[PDB]
């Protein structure tokens, strides 16, 4: 509808190596525009970059292209599914954002995560590093990444995945989880704190070196008479 | 049809499974997840549908 963003989408549509699904993105564009709806859908149309995205989307739905970077995000996105691309940064994150997949990448380090952030799936990237996780995280999924340390856990967390990591220290878990996936790091202790966890809650620890000191203690309060903490997997 | 890894153990899974995440995972390791109620991609906490079988 606006003339300005027409003539951007034009040059960009005509701007694609030939295996890139330009035409129909550009048509898609438009219509998102014209009928201000809220979800661009742009996913599996091989595309290598993105062009201005519409300003008033609240979902941006991106999966399985080939892009290695994303054009601003707009200021009202609270969703974006950008799993398996190849991208290996992420701009500034809109303060909307509730959900963020960006698993199936390259990303090496991610940006600022906003406030009100409740899902964040990153598996399969190559960070190093986390940032600080913001208050109303509930989900966490970090599994096959390059961390050597994970940082403290916010009190609503509901859900952690973290396996193929060389993680060797566990900050303390909130009661707030019931699930939590940590095979295949570096831990040789686990917090006290996955003992409290409620009686239907799961972890897996299998694969991590894990002392004799830890599988004693372990294997005492787990199998005491009135043990009613979480059931823990070590194979 | 060449090597698939075991998203977790790098093991070529004997029957692999391609959950509706496109992620790969042995069938027994599935199984064995399965068998405690835990209908998800291990992997990325992705639910899935239910009653389901691998
Ligand atoms: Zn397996
Ligand atoms: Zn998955």
């Amino acid at each position: 509808m606006n003339e300005f963003y027409l003539k951007t989408w034009s040059e960009w549509e005509k701007n694609g190596t030939p295996g890139e699904q330009r035409n129909i993105a550009f048509n898609r564009l438009k219509i998102c525009l014209q009928n201000q709806e809220a979800e661009l859908n742009l996913s599996e149309l091989d595309l290598k970059t993105l062009p201005d995205l519409p300003p008033q989307i609240t979902t941006l739905e991106i999966r399985k292209n080939l892009l290695t970077h994303l054009p601003d995000l707009p200021p009202m996105l609270k969703v974006i599914h950008a799993q398996f691309n190849q991208l290996e940064s992420l701009p500034a994150l809109p303060e909307t954002l509730e959900e963020l997949n960006a698993g199936d990448n390259k990303i090496k380090e991610l940006p600022f995560l906003p406030e009100n952030l409740t899902h964040l799936r990153v598996h399969n990237n190559r960070l190093h590093i986390l940032p600080l996780l913001p208050p109303e995280l509930k989900l966490l999924v970090v599994s096959g990444n390059r961390l050597d340390s994970i940082p403290p856990f916010p009190d609503k967390l509901e859900g952690l995945a973290l396996a193929n990591n060389f993680i060797e220290q566990l900050p303390e878990l909130p009661f707030s989880m019931n699930r939590a996936v940590l095979m295949n790091n570096n831990l040789t202790t686990l917090p006290e704190s996955v003992l409290r966890l409620a009686q239907n809650a799961f972890v897996n620890v299998a694969g991590n070196p894990l002392s004799g000191h830890t599988m004693r203690t372990l294997q005492q309060i787990t199998t005491g008479p009135d043990y009613s903490g979480p059931r823990i997997f070590f194979s | 049809f060449g090597i698939q890894p075991c998203s977790i153990c790098l093991g070529d899974a004997k029957d692999p499974v391609c959950l509706p995440c496109d992620h790969v995972h042995c069938l027994r390791c599935l199984r064995a997840w399965f068998a405690s109620e835990q209908m998800i991609c291990p992997y990325c906490l992705t639910a899935l549908p239910d009653e389901f079988s691998p």
